[PDB]
């Protein structure tokens, strides 16, 4: 789940294929300006830690 | 440092909307992306829009070469600042990409000085720097014992 | 330009929200049983919690 | 802001002795925990962008000299919203907030 631990899940650091549940919700940037509102959860990783 | 002409030749020094630009949001060429104050010995790695280091063509990794207009201005870097809750320390700068000892810091907040203009570009990221061991100190002693933390190099090769 | 708190995790249960919650910085979470007993909650939550 | 005179709102005229001195104002700092952001200057007033701090301390340098000045105050920066931040972000909603203006007239 994300936010808990193993957000992020890779079989390896090689492997290109992996689980991300970060749920990752991007918003509609504001006012007509250029930019990329990603709205997510700090890791499982960052916590944990 | 004449062994990544792939970036240097072939990249230029990006321009993109600042979000707290001094008063709001600019278009400043320093705009920062990518603040990764997930190390540990006080040490951010970050990416300006602004390619500094050799100039448009072949010299000097002390340079500085950001977007004036649609045209670089590769010229020197006299009076960068990094900076947090304090001034941080700059560490080096290769590419697009600058290494510096910053504190903890609520945000982050780079700026260098034209001459003319201070020109500056800030930014929110929670940054905070654990020292790895049992001991949650705020900064790195000058004494005590090594261990292995994580950290950025000085590099670029 | 103002603040925004990343949004919540909704869970069922049985006429219980359980919610895994997880924010930014310290934010004011309230609520109103619309019930003529209101019955309301009040707490800043800056450590994530799981609440109901 | 102008001249003793008539020109440019971002010249810089102090007193010196009894008398003015109306020159540039090249190096002027607020500032408080962090070095603050100016805004804007009209009359005697300047408007600046800082963060919270337990005091104020404000100073330019004529160029000679640092000839700074400071003073006590409590300063916090609530955002309006349920939101606790100590910073405004990039994002978000827009709310009705209570600022001052970048303006003169």
């Amino acid at each position: 789940k994300a936010g808990s631990f193993g957000d992020l899940q890779s079989r390896t650091s090689t492997s290109n294929d992996l689980y991300a549940n970060t749920n990752l919700k991007l918003q509609r940037p504001q006012a007509g300006i250029v930019h990329t509102p990603f709205t997510q959860a700090p890791s499982g990783f960052e916590r944990w830690k | 440092l004449d062994t990544h002409f792939t970036q240097y030749k072939l990249a230029r020094p990006y321009i993109a909307d600042c979000p707290n630009c001094g008063h709001s949001r600019c278009d400043s060429p320093i705009a920062i992306e990518e603040v990764r104050g997930d190390a540990h010995a006080g040490v951010i790695r970050i990416q300006t829009s602004a390619m500094f280091g050799l100039k448009t063509d072949g010299v000097d990794l002390a340079y500085m070469s950001f977007m004036n207009g649609k045209t670089q201005k590769s010229i020197k870097i006299d009076n960068l600042h990094v900076r947090t809750s304090a001034p941080c320390s700059l560490v080096s700068h290769h590419g697009y990409y600058i290494l510096a000892q910053c504190p903890p810091g609520d945000t982050v907040t780079v700026g260098f000085h034209d001459g003319p203009n201070r020109h500056t570009c800030t930014v929110a990221h929670k940054v905070e720097f654990r020292p790895v061991g049992r001991e949650k100190y705020r900064h790195p002693p000058e004494h005590g014992v090594e261990l292995p933390c994580n950290r950025y190099t000085h590099k670029r090769a | 330009i103002a603040t925004l708190a990343p949004e919540p995790l909704v869970e069922h249960k049985h006429r219980t929200l359980i919610l895994h919650l997880h924010p930014d910085h310290p934010t004011l979470l309230t609520t109103r049983s619309l019930g003529s007993d209101a019955n309301p909650t009040r707490q800043w939550i800056e450590r994530p919690t799981t609440v109901n």
